């Protein structure tokens, strides 16, 4: 999936979804550390 | 497939011009809060 | 109005043409013949 | 005031007078009545302003290519020439000012168009490309 | 007149040295240079 | 009288030169502002 | 502003007999610019032109009387 010339997905909600953002090279990266 | 531009749309301005043996696609940019004249 | 003040402003833009007094009222008048001679028709304004 | 007499969503045809508005600055791209702008010619300068009255704030699209000519649905990826307001100027790329510089010159210049984001769908719980958003982790703090 | 002036300003013709940077119409110094070169080879 | 004397001297030196002309032979009412400034300066000097 | 030589320079250019039928652009200009100019600023009339016109009987300036009487009126 390289060509992006139109979208009708609406996959992620603005306040009804949870993101687990993953860096391309690391894998998790984002996590709290108290 | 037929696509065109109407009102309330997503227009943005682009142009390619090879200056000093370098082709680049410049975009029109402006901001009213800091200046008036535009800059590529 | 209508395509008149537009052309007038376009002609006026060529500032420089607003002040042409130094050319119109310029003084290379040259009496030419003057007293008796030198009636240069070919060269001169 | 305005009292517009148009339903909207009319497709822009070659030769129609158009109005541009900044999605961020809230103003309209126009041909300023001033001059100079680090240029030495009869050209004008481009800028933004708020009032839409007068013959300014309007631009007419003319087709650079003879394939489309006047009166056609302007598709994407085409080439357009903008000429309107008070000098029949064009969005010319003046490279003589040590770099690219847009001024209201009298020499036509190519100018393409692209669709940047969208014109159909609202938010509707759909993250769009380019927006200000939060990054809450614990859902409260 | 409209088409004549439009086609005149869409392609500058004269070589005005007073404007120098512009296409021409440098009447400030063009006639001075002409009247100087009149008494010259 | 001073202008007449100056014009006579100019005519005499032009006749001695054998050729030339000068457009300075102008009546006082026909004089331009450049020479009018000198005329006013001379008048002020005479008054003082 | 001041009092230029317009009262006498135009007449001096007019009395040149070398051009023929070229004066027709001179007397309407003179007649209108005499009426347009105020009588207060018009001070070089007698010695400038009227004495010469009086000394002339049937000279080329046949309309000298009319030119003098344009601004005379009756008050």
């Amino acid at each position: 999936r390289k060509e992006v010339d139109g979208m009708g997905t609406s996959e992620i909600k603005y306040g009804d979804s949870i993101c687990y953002i993953q860096h391309v090279d690391t894998g998790l990266w984002l996590t709290y550390q108290a | 497939e037929i696509q065109f531009l109407r009102t309330d749309d997503e227009v943005v301005l682009q142009c390619t011009a090879t200056i000093h043996k370098e082709q680049q696609k410049l975009c029109l940019a402006a901001e009213g809060f800091g200046n008036r004249l535009c800059f590529l | 109005k209508g395509e008149a003040i537009r052309i007038r402003s376009i002609l006026r833009s060529l500032g420089d043409l607003v002040g042409v007094i130094s050319i119109a009222f310029q003084m290379p008048t040259i009496a030419k013949d003057g007293k008796v001679v030198e009636p240069d028709m070919s060269a001169g304004f | 005031m305005k009292t517009a007499q148009g339903g909207g969503h009319r497709t822009l045809l070659y030769g129609h007078a158009i109005l541009l508005r900044h999605s961020y600055s809230g103003m309209y791209l126009c041909c300023l009545s001033t001059s100079r702008s680090s240029t030495d010619k009869l050209a004008f300068d481009v800028g933004l302003q708020e009032d839409t009255t007068g013959e300014a704030c309007w631009w007419t699209i003319h087709p650079a290519s003879k394939q489309r000519s006047e009166g056609e649905k302007v598709r994407v990826g085409d080439d357009l020439i903008l000429v309107s307001v008070s000098s029949e100027r064009y969005l010319h790329l003046s490279y003589g000012n040590s770099s690219w510089h847009v001024d209201a010159a009298f020499q036509q210049t190519l100018w393409s168009v692209a669709p940047i984001s969208s014109g159909s769908e609202a938010a509707q719980g759909y993250l769009i490309g380019g927006d200000v958003l939060r990054l809450l982790h614990g859902h409260m703090d | 007149a409209n088409v004549v002036v439009r086609l005149l300003i869409r392609r500058p013709e004269c070589f005005g040295p007073a404007l120098r940077g512009e296409g021409g119409n440098g009447l400030l110094a063009a006639m001075e240079e002409a009247i100087k070169i009149a008494e010259d080879p | 009288n001073y202008h007449n004397i100056w014009a006579k001297k100019k005519k005499l030196e032009l006749e001695s030169k054998g050729g030339g002309n000068h457009p300075l032979l102008v009546p006082y009412d026909t004089l331009t502002a450049k020479e009018k400034a000198k005329d006013r300066e001379k008048a002020q000097d005479i008054f003082k | 502003q001041l009092r230029p030589s317009m009262m006498q320079h135009l007449l001096r250019r007019l009395v040149f007999d070398v051009p023929l039928l070229n004066e027709h652009a001179k007397m309407p200009l003179k007649l209108l610019t005499n009426h347009y100019e105020r009588c207060w600023k018009y001070y070089c009339l007698p010695g400038g032109w009227g004495n010469f016109g009086a000394a002339s009987e049937e000279e080329l300036h046949l309309s000298r009387k009319l030119f003098w009487g344009i601004f005379d009126a009756l008050s």
